[PDB]
RNA sequence: UAAAUUAUGGUCAAUUGUUAGUAUUCAUAUUAAUUUUUUUAAAUGUUUUAUCAUUUUAUAAAGGUUUAUUUUUGAAAGAUUUUUUGUAUAAAAUUUUAGGAAUAGUUAAUAAUAAUUUAUAAUUUUGAUUAGAUUGUUUUGUUAAUGCUAUUAGAUGGGUGUGGAAAAAUAAAAAAAAUAAUUAAUAUAU
């Protein structure tokens, strides 16, 4: 539980304490047997896990942050619940082995369908239909693998839930002896986590799992990955990055924009990033929470086109061919589209080459959600724009 | 009637008050010094289903039912539950934790934006959880846990909490004792009326007065402090002593009929198990002997030797002379260890207990038997040595004045 | 009626209340002179008994 | 420390008290006679205890006469009433004519 | 607990001995169970502020918080009564020398 | 206000030091009835167990300005009838007075006198008895009373007890609750220890003698022939008015 | 049948008497009233009574009732009746004791409306910290005075002018010029000279004088 | 006070607190001091014989009450008989002697608990290794530790007059039982309570009979 | 009132007036009183020596008197061996 | 100021008496009479004891007049435990006068039981004190009625400091320490 002393970690302790050296680590397996012994718990497990010695505010978005892993993970502990008893009623309305039914076809579906239909049982042919339906959206090992490694990665990132897992009294299952297990596999899945994905702070934050500072330190340190893998001559200064080629490639951290926006204030355009690549520039944005803001969030057409001017100007870049194009992001997470629109536009990369660079973006499933209406009428307006020309 | 115990906790809850942990803490000491082991258990089951998360006083509460019913598998869910995340105190931490959460009280502002709902305060037990394991009770837990596998038959995790008990006692520092609660009763601070009936009140017999003891005590006491107040060597030996205790305990379970005042012919002799029993019992003083070096020179072992005098006497068949000779043998033996001329220390009314009901388990007997009328002795009982045995031995304790007679 | 009575509004009308006043006097206290519904159970014991 | 404590039940004073804090008006001439005057007459009785006995103990002893001899010293539920004008008027008019009136607080 | 109330002579007779215990303990700093002493201190100085004070008892209050090291929670009526002592007819400069060695031994 | 501080529940009352009929006097037999049995069981103590300060060579010299302060409460006991100066001796020669050394007398050393002495300011008492050897109960040799030249012999066999209390208290004050330490007597197991020459000249009965004839019976039950009281066991009466329980009546005349 | 709160009074009426009321309690009496004073020498001060009074405290008319909705029971959940108030300072002319004005609310049936009436109590702060003008929030507690079962749990909001005057030197409200007159007569306000008071104090004895005439009445 | 403006206040209690905690910033935890008893208990006066100065319910127990403590065994010298004499033996007395405690201190704790009528019967003095102890210097100054061997010897010539006026269990709160008779780190923590009296509700409050129809639960 | 009276009879120990003793007789909660008198039978007459010799012909054991006294006076639903076999936990936790 | 869009390719209704409950008679209903009925005349036996005594036996009426109410730790219940110890003395709240003004054994503090002191004290025009009337009480009556109109549970600072508690100068039961009687009805006159 928490103790007197205990203190919430970031990425560099959680690499520096977990480095341990593992060989053939089983993602799967250890992911499963992790999942079973939190799913294992009861609520009150969840209750002392906050260290005492900190600020108000500190320890509201710790418990923020807590209560959001501990709802994602009740989530995925009712759908694996379903999963289980999806492949259970499968195998006992049909009388195939439980562990050959995710190996199985639609053919074989069709024809355990017909067979259950020519007994004259459709009710059992309408529930087998039904869970096979509901078992091929579901029914991966690897559904929620992203999600499920992050959440992992925050109960590591708490800093008290690491001797959670340990010191439980089990029985062998065929000599029974009771003894006292000090394996955890909490532990080496974490590292194996901190030593395989490297960007696992990238995906945490992009999937809206920190509380703390948000999404935006991350996203500028995707980029400026994104921009070293690109451009290949890359010199860092500050907030400034920049490639040595002659052609513009440009990444300009200018504010943030969650303190820059003074509530009741008139000042129309605030931005978060600039990037110049080659004759494009983006105004990448990340939107607010409050949406009376996100109005004047914006900059204006004519804002874009001084911004060019002076591109025009600093740069010697000519104005014929010179484009600007705004890019709004969402509030507090990153999901899939707009990866892919960050990885078409700023960086002008297809689907296959950004795949090649970046590995864990196919199993990349973050959308949009869905209680948040007028952010993606906002964002469908901004991102089906033309690039304005100078 | 014990039930009641049982009842006034659930009146407690049907009242609509939160029962805090010294309601369970008292319920289930009340049933177990009444024999109500089940009902103990309803008490941990009514305290598991408000969804109050124990204390380790109420783990340690629960823990020693668990002991004495001798079920391995409630302790082993109490554990898994609750427990796994005890540690033992560190040298870098600090001895008391500070008090971490501050009393219930509402601003000028949350008066009015907050909900009835948010503004109730109840005596909640589970808000003052981390301020109630402050004084690190984890030694409690471990030795607990010790027992009750040596209860239920596992050598591997008794071997595994012991071997961790000893460790964290050799090697760890004493934590700070917890205060005793004076705030628990509602006694009156002194006596309203000044009124004392004398000892010789009643000219037929002495009386016990409220002011002193004047008949003596029936029933010696051990005189020692609580396990709490204990240090980190003394624990271990405590821990030696309680784990004996539990042997004698299971030993008593498994043979009842062998265990008591004679009632039937198999009391005089051994058990089919008693020689296995005995060499683990000396392999447990000889470890405790190999751990503690010289230390355990300046330790009290006054309840360490009254229980091995005990289980040399009821599960080794020995005699009463065998007793003090074998007390006398730990007392030099103690005395020895300390490297220096030294004085050896005597036996105390405790230790003279079992040497005293050793000569009475020597002369016990079978009354009337089956001849009608001719009480069945040991097979090669001698009085007069028995008798001469007793004697001197009455008189060694009658010459010491520092033991007191019960 | 105060001391030793359960009734806590007027039968038919009231002067304006707010707050958790509003919302019992309204909808959420005892009624049984309701011929279609009876006074309602809390959560959950109310879905079970619908029909 | 200008709120209470909702668990302990403390005052409003109590908990400022407990945290080392002053909350106290700054008060006028007559405020600071009536809180530094209460040791001048104690100290004032104790010197005349000490230095007078012969006249003290005849007070002491006059006051004592008048105590126990009165005829509503038994502790009852009229000698321990807080208000006893208020709580029994109706003895004011025919009975007891200690109280003219029946009214002196704000109850 | 609100049983009683310290005045500053009951102050002025506590922080001597305070400081004495402060000089024989092993530590320059007294012990964690006189948190609630001075805590008591703390309470009595700065009600003390708002009453009538004397020269000599602010002199000994000034002596004693200088003797045994502690900031009051205050601090700031304790020198706004000090600026109102300095240019009284009354004011010695024994006086002012205790005053500013307390007050440098202080700040 | 002064009113509201606390109830009327449990005031201040008056203490026994102060009231005439709670108060023991000294020239009453009511003085040596409740003295008497801590006298005859603190002896029985130093016979059988080595009591500390219970016996001196002299009587304990604290200076006048002390002597009211430390003495009341403490006894021991001298060799000889020597009793300590700066007291007027008063010799107990009421019988009802002395009637209360009946057990100190018979069972154990006998009482040749009983001395009170009141000294000038007539504040500190001293009840001095004066036994004559030896003692009717066997003394260890370990005990207190082995180190008496009085006690041990069988004049040179007078010793005197010495205690000391205050003249007009409650029977509270003259209590020795520090002495009644029960140390067990083993005369009856000297037989059979090592130590004695009888340990094989008594036989063991590990068996009980067959009984050929029953216990003899009773004499024919006579009922009383005057008029009694009631029933003993509703009118809340012990068994015969002096020990039992009224719910196991017994001993009556049914 | 549902059986009303009546039935319920009626049984709990049985149950402990053994019989419910007995009958015939109306009688339609005529009540008269027979006057006996003189026709305005009615001996009392303020109230002449020259009709017949009902009696009765919760049973007369117009109709009256406690109303417990109000603002006390939207914010605090209460044990009892009148254990937690929140008012206003009004007074603090006495040692740790705060004059607290509370507000509750009296139910009209007939006209269907309720009314705010005042109470003010005496709550108890030891380190003399409350204010005239400070919105408190206030207890019950023991009997501390006669008058006293009431302390200052929190003050809501302080007076900050009132504590600001009280560091000018200055009192912490500035007193009221009206207030409660001294009798029925109208207090005029007398300014003479050191002279002209003689003839002043002969005028005025002459009007009491003349209002001792009064006594006569005709001629 | 008026109810109809209590919600929008609510907002005001919601829009200056989200102010309150976006424009501070907080330095660190501060460490949380230990409460105080209050004055103002609810119900009737309470009496001076139950007066434990602790008005409410504290689960915890805070820093005052705790000691930090060492315990000290201490060796006496004593003499039992054996069948050819006395033989010269150990009696060890063991306290809880406070870490910064002097050793006149230790000798009086010893003095106190030793509850046996043989050992404490002169004036004695503590020595280690036969070098005398000073009583008026510390335990750590002397570097005493749980294995220090401490000896008492006695000088029995003279006789010791003690004066038990503090009792044995004397912590900061000032909570003592009269009927004690042990050390407080010798008695158990829970026991059960003979002294007391099992009562039952002999009173109802709204149901008395027949039919429970409301059973008068607001009383 | 049953329920209301075994609580006023066991736990608070009423007092009882003989018609009542009689109507509650008449009900089987209560033997008859001690008032309901057959006339036709004369009242016992007891002498000691014939009540030993029955108490000495059968008397029951101590340990089955004792049972007997627990389980009417102490309580009655105490669990058997194969129920607290079933109210212990399983290998997951065991 | 959008300008008459064209398979009109689906008409055949309603009523089978089954109801989400304050409903209004300016002349009818409640009061006394055309009719009431039936009795009652005081002057009195509670009991056990250890005997000129002691143990148990705590709310009769008129008068005077009240904004309000309840619970003894003590006696009993009551137990093979025991301290005259088992939290009773408190709060909110709501009265009336056809000719409306002042009130006080007084308010708070207090090292103050049992107040030699301090204070710019306390109640009241949001209706006080006194005087009058006066037990209160969704229990009564009436009506369509959140209206009007009635009431009879009670308590009792100088009779005795006894008793746990004054409630004590008189009550058809509340059966009061051995089963007095316990089938029934009158249960009282007698
Ligand atoms: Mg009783
Ligand atoms: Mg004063």
């Amino acid at each position: 539980h928490a103790t007197y002393g205990a203190v919430p970690l970031t990425h560099s302790q959680v690499t520096s304490v977990y480095a341990t050296d593992g060989g053939k680590v089983d993602e799967l397996g250890l992911l499963e047997l992790v999942e079973e012994r939190i799913f294992s718990w009861k609520l009150n497990k969840w209750e002392m896990r906050i260290p005492p010695n900190l600020p108000n505010d500190q320890k509201e978005l710790i418990r923020q942050e807590q209560e959001n892993l501990k709802q994602i993970l009740s989530e995925w502990r009712k759908c694996f619940g379903a999963l289980n008893a999806d492949i259970l009623q499968i195998s006992s309305l049909t009388g195939v082995p439980k562990d050959v039914v995710r190996e199985k076809n639609r053919t074989w579906l069709q024809e355990e369908v017909a067979k259950l239909r020519w007994m004259g049982e459709v009710n059992k042919a309408a529930l087998l239909r039904d869970a096979f339906m509901r078992l091929e959206a579901f029914g991966s090992r690897d559904f929620m693998f992203m999600e499920r490694l992050c959440c992992i990665y925050g109960l590591a990132r708490q800093g008290t839930f690491d001797e959670a897992f340990t010191n439980y009294i089990t029985e062998d299952p065929v000599t029974n002896d009771i003894f006292v297990d000090e394996r955890n596999p909490f532990k080496e899945l974490v590292a194996h986590i901190v030593r395989n994905y490297s960007q696992i702070d990238i995906i945490y934050d992009f999937l809206g799992f920190n509380y703390s500072e948000g999404y935006r330190s991350s996203l500028r340190r995707y980029m400026e990955y994104l921009q070293c893998k690109t451009a290949e001559n890359v010199r860092a200064s500050g907030r400034l990055v920049t490639g040595d080629k002659g052609e513009h490639n440009i990444l300009f951290d200018y504010c943030v924009s969650r303190e820059s926006l003074v509530s009741g204030d008139s000042c129309q355009g605030i931005i978060d990033f600039l990037y110049i690549n080659g004759n494009d520039v983006t105004l990448i944005i990340i939107a607010s929470d409050n949406p009376w803001l996100r109005n004047r969030q914006l900059p204006h057409r004519r804002q874009m086109e001084g911004i060019a001017r002076r591109v025009c100007f600093v740069l010697g870049i000519p104005p014929s061919e010179v484009r600007i194009r705004n890019l709004l992001l969402p509030p507090t997470y990153l999901d899939k589209g707009s990866i892919v629109r960050l990885n078409d536009i700023v960086f002008r990369l297809s689907n296959e080459q950004s795949n090649l660079l970046i590995p864990w973006l196919t199993n990349y499933n973050k959308e949009l959600d869905p209680k948040d209406v007028d952010y993606t009428a906002l964002a469908k307006t901004t991102n089906e724009e033309e690039w304005l020309t100078l | 009637i014990p039930q009641e115990a049982l009842h006034w906790l659930l009146r407690m809850i049907v009242d609509n008050f939160n029962p805090q942990h010294v309601h369970y803490i008292a319920a289930m000491k009340t049933l177990q010094s009444a024999g109500e082991l089940d009902m103990a258990r309803d008490v941990w089951k009514i305290m598991e289903r408000q969804q109050t998360w124990p204390c380790t006083a109420t783990i340690c509460a629960y823990l020693d039912v668990c002991v004495e019913a001798g079920e391995k598998t409630w302790a082993m869910e109490a554990w898994n539950r609750y427990c796994t995340e005890l540690k033992f105190l560190e040298p870098g931490e600090v001895d008391p934790k500070p008090i971490s959460r501050v009393p219930f009280s509402l601003t000028r502002e949350e008066l009015l934006y907050l909900p009835k709902w948010k503004k109730h305060f109840d005596h909640d037990p589970n808000l003052d959880v981390m301020d109630l394991n402050r004084f690190n009770r984890t030694r409690e837990v471990y030795l607990r846990m010790a027992q009750v596998m040596l209860a239920g038959g596992e050598r591997n995790a008794f071997q595994h909490f012991f071997t961790k008990l000893e460790e964290a006692m050799l090697n760890k520092p004493t934590p700070v004792p917890e205060p005793p609660n004076p705030h628990l009763v509602r006694r009156p601070r002194w006596a309203p009326y000044e009124h004392c009936k004398s000892v010789h009140h009643s000219p037929w017999r002495l009386q016990n007065n409220g002011r002193a003891l004047a008949l003596g005590p029936p029933v010696t006491i051990e005189d020692e402090m609580q396990s709490r107040f204990f240090s980190n060597d003394q624990f271990l030996v405590h821990s030696v002593k309680e784990v004996l205790r539990i042997v004698l305990q299971e030993h008593k379970r498994a043979h009842p009929t062998e265990c008591t005042r004679c009632k039937t012919e198999a009391f005089f002799y051994k058990t089919k198990d008693a020689d296995e029993t005995l060499k683990f019992c000396d392999d447990l003083i000889e470890r405790l002997f190999a751990s503690l070096g010289v230390r355990l020179s300046n330790l009290n072992t006054s309840s360490l030797l009254s229980t091995i005098l005990e289980v040399f006497r009821v599960v080794g068949k020995e005699s009463g002379a065998a007793l003090l000779q074998r007390a006398n043998e730990f007392l030099e033996r103690k005395a020895s260890l300390g490297d220096a001329e030294g004085s050896r220390e005597n036996l105390t009314a405790s230790n003279y207990l079992q040497v005293l009901s050793g000569f009475a388990d020597e002369s016990a007997f079978v009354y009337n038997t089956k001849k009608d009328g001719t009480c069945q002795y040991k097979t090669g009982f001698d009085p007069r040595t028995t008798m001469r045995h007793l004697a001197d031995v009455v008189q060694e304790i009658a010459g010491n004045p520092h033991v007191t007679w019960a | 009626g105060g001391p030793g009575s359960p009734v806590r509004g007027p039968g038919y009308y009231a002067p304006p209340m707010e707050g958790e006043h509003q919302r019992g006097y309204t909808a959420e206290w005892r009624d049984l002179r309701n011929p279609m519904r009876p006074p309602e159970f809390p959560t959950p014991w109310e879905r079970k008994y619908r029909q | 420390g200008l709120n209470g404590c909702v668990e302990t039940g403390r005052s409003r004073s109590e908990v400022a008290r407990d945290l080392g804090l002053s909350y106290t008006r700054p008060l006028h001439e007559n405020e600071k006679k009536q809180l530094s005057h209460q040791a001048v007459y104690y100290e004032r009785l104790a010197k005349f205890k000490m230095e007078q006995p012969e006249a003290a103990r005849a007070m002491e002893r006059e006051r004592f006469v008048r105590k126990f001899s009165g005829m509503f010293v038994k502790m009852d539920i009229r000698s321990g009433a807080p208000d006893f004008p208020s709580t029994y008027r109706r003895l004011l008019g025919t009975k007891v004519v200690r109280w003219a009136s029946k009214r002196h607080g704000p109850n | 607990a609100g049983k009683m109330s310290l005045t500053l002579r009951e102050v002025n007779t506590l922080l001597p001995l305070l400081s004495r215990m402060r000089r024989e303990s092993p530590n320059g700093a007294l012990d964690a169970r006189f948190d609630r002493v001075f805590n008591a201190i703390d309470t009595a100085i700065g009600a003390a502020m708002r009453h009538n004070c004397t020269l000599d008892e602010l002199l000994d209050l000034a002596e004693g918080l200088a003797a045994c090291e502690m900031v009051p929670s205050a601090l700031k009526q304790v020198e706004m009564v000090l600026i109102r002592s300095v240019m009284m007819h009354e004011c010695s400069p024994m006086h002012l020398r205790r005053m500013l060695q307390a007050m440098f031994t202080l700040m | 206000s002064r009113r509201f501080r606390y109830n009327t529940k449990f005031p201040a009352l008056v203490s026994y030091n102060k009231l005439p009929w709670e108060v023991v006097n000294h020239e009453t037999p009511q003085f040596h009835m409740h003295v008497a049995p801590h006298y005859e069981q603190l002896l029985t103590l130093a016979a059988s167990s080595p009591v500390p300060h219970i016996i001196g060579s002299k009587h304990i010299d604290v200076p006048r300005e002390h002597r009211l302060r430390l003495l009341p409460g403490m006894l021991y006991l001298l060799d000889g009838d020597t009793l300590p100066g700066e007291f007027t001796i008063n010799r107990v020669l009421d019988p009802t007075a002395l009637q209360y050394y009946g057990r100190l007398s018979s069972q154990i050393v006998t009482v040749e006198a009983v001395r009170m002495l009141v000294p000038d300011d007539l504040r500190l008492l001293c009840n001095c008895i004066t036994f004559k050897g030896p003692l009717h109960l066997p003394v260890a040799p370990y005990a207190s009373l082995a180190s008496l030249r009085g006690a041990s012999q069988g004049g040179s066999n007078c010793f005197t007890l010495y205690h000391f209390v205050r003249p007009n208290r409650p029977p509270k004050e003259l209590q020795l609750e520090k002495y009644y330490i029960h140390a067990p007597c083993v005369a009856p197991l000297s037989e059979f220890a090592s130590n004695s020459d009888e340990r094989g000249n008594w036989r063991p009965r590990l068996q009980a003698p067959k009984r050929t004839r029953r216990a003899t019976p009773l004499p024919a039950y006579r009922p009383p022939q005057s008029y009694l009281m009631g029933l003993a066991e509703r009118l809340a009466v012990v068994p015969g008015g002096c020990f039992g329980r009224r719910s196991l009546m017994w001993g009556h005349w049914f | 049948p549902w059986w009303n709160f009546q039935t319920e009074h009626r049984q709990r009426c049985v149950l402990m008497y053994g019989g419910a009321r007995t009958k015939n309690t109306h009688n339609a009496n005529h009540r008269v009233f027979i006057k006996k004073y003189k026709r305005n020498a009615f001996p009392n001060r303020t109230r002449h009574h020259w009709a017949v009074s009902m009696t009765g405290v919760l049973s007369q008319r117009p109709r009256r009732m406690p109303w417990p909705y109000d603002l006390t029971s939207l914010i605090f959940n209460q044990p009892r009746q009148g254990s937690d108030k929140i008012g206003y300072v009004v007074g603090t002319s006495m040692l740790k004791t705060a004059v607290v004005a509370t507000n509750h609310m009296v139910y009209y049936p007939k006209f269907n409306q309720r009314v705010s009436r005042t109470k003010r109590f005496f709550a108890h702060d030891e380190d003399l910290a409350c204010v005239e003008g400070d919105l408190v929030h206030i207890k019950q507690c023991r009997k501390i005075s006669k008058y006293k079962h009431y302390y200052v749990f929190s003050i809501l909001e302080p007076n900050v002018e009132g504590r600001e005057r009280l560091k000018l030197g200055l009192k912490a409200v500035p007193p009221p010029l009206f207030g409660y007159p001294v009798s029925r007569r109208i207090v005029k306000l007398n300014l003479t000279s050191t002279e002209g008071t003689q003839e002043k104090l002969a005028a005025a004895i002459q009007e009491h004088v003349q209002d001792a005439y009064r006594f006569s009445g005709p001629t | 006070l008026k109810a109809g403006l209590l919600g929008h206040y609510q907002q005001e209690a919601f829009e200056a607190r989200k102010r309150f905690e976006e424009s501070t910033t907080y330095p660190g935890p501060i460490r949380a001091a230990t409460p105080g008893d209050t004055r103002f208990y609810s119900g009737s006066l309470e009496s001076i014989l139950h007066d434990t100065d602790r008005h409410y319910w504290r689960a915890v127990t805070d820093d005052p009450r705790v000691q930090h403590l060492i315990p000290l065994r201490i060796r006496f010298k004593i003499f039992t008989w054996v069948t050819s004499g006395w033989e010269q033996r150990m009696q060890v007395v063991q306290i809880m002697a406070p870490k910064d405690s002097t050793i006149a201190q230790v000798k009086d704790l010893v003095i106190v608990e030793n509850q046996s009528p043989y050992l404490c019967v002169s004036s004695f003095h503590l020595a280690i290794d036969g070098k005398e102890l000073d009583p008026q210097k510390t335990l750590g100054e002397y570097g005493i530790t749980e294995q220090s061997q401490i000896d008492a010897i006695e000088q029995n010539d003279h006789l010791l007059h003690r004066d038990d006026e503090r009792p044995r269990d004397w912590t900061v709160d000032e909570i003592t039982a009269e009927d004690v008779k042990r050390s407080p780190y010798k008695e158990m923590e829970m026991q059960p309570l003979q002294n007391l009296a099992p009562r039952y509700e002999a009173r109802p409050k709204g149901y008395f009979g027949r039919t429970y129809y409301s059973g008068m639960k607001q009383s | 009132d049953i329920d209301a009276f075994k609580y006023w009879f066991g736990v608070k120990r009423c007092r009882l007036s003989m018609k009542p003793w009689a109507l509650l007789a008449k009900a089987g909660l209560l033997p008859p009183s001690l008032t309901q008198n057959s006339k036709i039978m004369p009242k016992p007459l007891f002498d000691k020596e014939s009540l030993m010799r029955y108490y000495l012909a059968n008397r029951k054991d101590e340990d089955v008197m004792a049972r007997e006294k627990y389980l009417n006076y102490e309580n009655s639903m105490v669990k058997t061996e194969e129920e607290r076999a079933a109210e212990r936990p399983v290998a997951p936790y065991l």
